[PDB]
RNA sequence: GAGCCGGUAGCGGGCGUGGAUCCCUGGAUGUCCGAAUGGGGGAACCCGGCCGGCGGGAACGCCGGUCACCGCGCUUUUGCGCGGGGGGAACCUGGGGAACUGAAACAUCUCAGUACCCAGAGGAGAGGAAAGAGAAAUCGACUCCCUGAGUAGCGGCGAGCGAAAGGGGACCAGCCUAAACCGUCCGGCUUGUCCGGGCGGGGUCGUGGGGCCCUCGGACACCGAAUCCCCAGCCUAGCCGAAGCUGUUGGGAAGCAGCGCCAGAGAGGGUGAAAGCCCCGUAGGCGAAAGGUGGGGGGAUAGGUGAGGGUACCCGAGUACCCCGUGGUUCGUGGAGCCAUGGGGGAAUCUGGGCGGACCACCGCCUAAGGCUAAGUACUCCGGGUGACCGAUAGCGCACCAGUACCGUGAGGGAAAGGUGAAAAGAACCCCGGGAGGGGAGUGAAAUAGAGCCUGAAACCGUGGGCUUACAAGCAGUCACGGCC
RNA sequence: GAGCUGGGGCUAGGAGUGAAAAGCUAACCGAGCCCGGAGAUAGCUGGUUCUCCCCGAAAUGACUUUAGGGUCAGCCUCAGG
RNA sequence: GCGAAUGCCGGCAUGAGUAACGAUAAAGAGGGUGAGAAUCCCUCUCGCCGUAAGCCCAAGGGUUCCUACGCAAUGGUCGUCAGCGUAGGGUUAGGCGGGACCUAAGGUGAAGCCGAAAGGCGUAGCCGAAGGGCAGCCGGUUAAUAUUCCGGCCCUUCCCGC
RNA sequence: GCCUCUAAGCACAACCUGCGGGAACCCGUACCGCAAACCGACACAGGUGGGCGGGUGCAAGAGCACUCAGGCGCGCGGGAG
């Protein structure tokens, strides 16, 4: 939870909560590491206004702040990720490992 | 440094009817002599700079919050056409 | 500074004061004279060549004097 | 627009000179037009005035090592 | 490593795995004042002289390079080319330098050579290789600690103030210059032979330098940055990185239950209530760069050190020494010495000359009246770590738009205010109303958790219920009793 | 008129000025005001906190620039004997 | 580990709903606007100034001035009023003034005399005044300001030429 | 400013003078402003520099009384008394 994150727009679950069930990564913030799954919010029966419809009301809520996350999963989900071992010339290749495996790797799936 | 780009048009109401008479109103970098002014006009806008008055006027009075403050510092000055040209745009747009 | 001495200083203090003797010859001091002061010298001149000056302080004055005259 | 750092490195004294100039009068222009476009223009701000402040450190270095 | 346009959302707009935000190092102009210096000037502003440019050229007007003052060295020629200066919480050196209060007064005495004003050096300055110590026949630079005695001792001997050698510990280089002797020299005046100015040999260290004779002599010693090359050490960014899920009461869960896990890393914080395996890039260990600091270890660069007896002497500073006026010293006046100078006197070459017993006769001690820095104690602006150190009236006044509000002429003075909630989900819409603010509905685990909105007690003010009260003088109360409820 | 008065300046707090009572000197200067030596001194008064258990004081001697203060003495409390 | 120090900081009562609303220069009516107007707006009665409560320049203030909204705060109450709050817009001059010029007292200060240091003193030159000196005035136009804008009229100095 | 000579250039392009043509920047204004905007900690009846201070009346006149322009009716009301 700092100048250093977890999983990315990346996918997993929820240990601890209200849903587990693991999805969409939505986007993460760099400090508090504010996250959100598409998964738990409300309406804010928002506005009297048009700017939220000509009859105002928040739509899709979702701000998802706790960090007992559960994070990322190759075919393992509850895990922890590894950093790399390279192999390449300039191979960074942080990929995501230990048990199964998930590296992200730029197609198929972020 | 050393780039003429000195300028804010006077977007003043009051104003307006100088610019549609024969001459027009701005606000410049706090500073343009006179002098300075006809040629900033004049090579800037391809007209004929004829007379330049110079007013400043400061932000007295913006409260923010807790604590508060005024504003910065505007200058206005004017500098009339010659023959009725130039400030096209401008003036004709309003 | 504007008054030193040129061949080495001489502007300088001084603590004083006293009491009174008999001493070693019927009594003890006879003391009460917290007072501070002063201390100094003179001043003259001759010359470089066809035109100068002097200055400085008494003694080291009559040296020094002899000596630049040497040149 | 690294690539505007390209024709950077590229152009040398006069160009450099009247062009950074010239583009300086665009962004005046731009200036001028604090009240209509104004959406979409917020980069023009940003980054033209970025460009030309490029335009100026580069001369500034070139004529720089010069003398 | 994949999000970011700070603290700010919001609007209205964006750039980026063809290393975006961003962590450090070098950059680049770098508005005007400010030691300010081109000139003036109540700073943060108005003047102008020189060369360059652009404008309708010139008189106007900007960007521009420009133009104090000081001492300092050089070409003194007309002078072009170096340096300073201005700051800085505390420590440093010197410069000048005070009352209280004590001595139950108070004049010597005392706080003290402290507070305090100034100049100035630093990153530490200071001192720093013995006219030293000390008295045995030794010591051996200077600085800082403990011991030295609170004795030796200092004094209306009263209040008090109060050593030093040694010893123990740490930190251990010792080097230089005029020293005219000499030579050569450049200038001399005047000529010959003095003095002045260079480079030398000597360029003193525990005293010899040198000039004369001979005995000489032909590779280790490195700088107090001598100096230069790297392991550069950090600066700020790194990196990995030990092992649990199931269940379960639960708004919760890490708890309570079942088993399964790690540990050269059961230090901590963090995740909706108390997690070694959910969060931390830590203790576990490892990490590193082309920039900015060297004690190392090493080299090379090493300026410059590094013999023997003889002989007529020339050879470290104008002042020691002596008298009086004074400072320092544990001494206040004294039988009072040494060092330190202000006055007048005013010299010696090491058979010299001060220093130990005022001073005399002795032995002894040292070699001064030039210069050089190291290293061991000080300090705290600033970084980091720790606390039988504090909880928001103690803590820095100062926990965050407080050195600012505000009072003062200036100097100067100098507060208050932290904690809504797990996370905004923080209040649609309907109902009285000018609003506010009040009633509902949804949030929700609670909202008598609701925007100053945690926990929110005492004072004091309210609305309701029991008892109570109009022939009564009592701080209070309170012992008894009866009537109420 | 030794008048009154605006603007400009020069002198200051042991010193200023002072047609002088000790006058005035940023609103009560017989010696300015802020900061500092300072937490001065403070035999003078104020104040000098939980409970309980024992005992139980002297409100005089003596000299003191002391005399509504102290030093030594009488009365007290705890421990040994 | 505390009544207690006319103590310290911060609440909180008490007089007390009496004292008091800032000048004895007076009001009153009608319509009006408004959620509500003794206390705002227009209008008709009446008192007080008038050499001042009137105009003006300058000083010192520095927002504010206007136009639109707004009042919960602030006016010693009221209040739909304001210098209040919010937003916007508002002042410009070759000949007004100040400097682009002059010196006074007086300050500074190349030099000079000066001190234990920090300074003292100080010619020259400089800085320093609604004091010296210097080229216009009147009539018109905005919510607003003007011998500054417009216009009509009279100039001013320096530059190139001739 | 008028003159008035050095340097010295002028005097061949210096100064007085006509006309034409070209120029001429910085800061300043608004409103309060004998005062609820300036000074008194307040919309404090205190103070504060020059400019005519309209008219009628009185011997005289910035005193007087009514007033001209212009400016107010003092910022809490009503009620007996």
């Amino acid at each position: 939870m700092r100048v250093k994150m977890h999983v990315k727009k990346g996918d997993t679950v929820l240990v601890a909560s209200g849903k587990y069930k693991g999805r969409v990564g939505k986007v993460k913030e760099v400090l508090p590491k504010k996250y959100a799954v598409i998964v738990e919010g409300v309406n804010i029966v928002k506005k009297a206004v048009r700017v939220s419809p000509k009859y105002p009301q928040g739509g899709f809520i979702e701000k998802e702040a706790p960090l007992h996350a559960s994070k990322v999963r190759p075919i393992c989900p509850a895990c922890g990720k590894p950093t790399r071992v390279r192999k390449k010339f300039l191979e960074n290749g942080k990929k995501i490992r230990v048990c199964a495996k998930c590296g992200g790797a730029l197609d198929t799936e972020e | 440094t050393a780039y003429d780009v000195i300028l804010a048009p006077v977007l003043s109401e009051k104003a307006y009817a100088g610019f549609a008479e024969g001459k027009y109103t701005f606000w410049v970098h706090p500073k343009a002599t006179k002098t300075e002014i006809k040629n900033a006009v004049e090579t800037a806008f391809k007209v004929k700079v004829v007379k330049v008055n110079t007013l400043h006027v400061r932000g007295k009075k913006k409260r923010l919050g807790r604590y508060l403050g005024k504003r910065p510092d505007r200058k206005k000055a004017i500098v009339q056409v010659a023959p009725g040209q130039k400030i096209e745009a401008l003036e004709g747009l309003i | 500074m504007k008054e030193g001495i040129h061949p080495k200083l001489v502007p300088a203090r001084i603590i004083c004061g006293c009491g009174n003797v008999i001493e070693t010859y019927s009594t003890k001091p006879e003391i009460y004279v917290e007072v501070c002061s002063k201390c100094h010298p003179f001043y003259t001149g001759q010359q470089r060549f066809v035109d100068t000056e002097g200055r400085v302080e008494r003694f080291q004055r009559r040296y020094g004097d002899s000596y630049r005259k040497g040149r | 627009m690294r690539k505007q750092l390209e024709e950077a490195r590229k152009l040398s004294p006069v160009e450099l000179e009247k062009l950074v100039r010239e583009k300086k009068r665009e962004l005046m222009e731009l200036r001028f037009q604090a009240s209509i476009g104004q959406l979409s223009q917020n980069h023009k701000i940003r980054d033209l005035k970025r460009q030309i402040a490029r335009l100026l450190t580069v001369l500034n270095e070139k004529r720089r090592q010069n003398a």
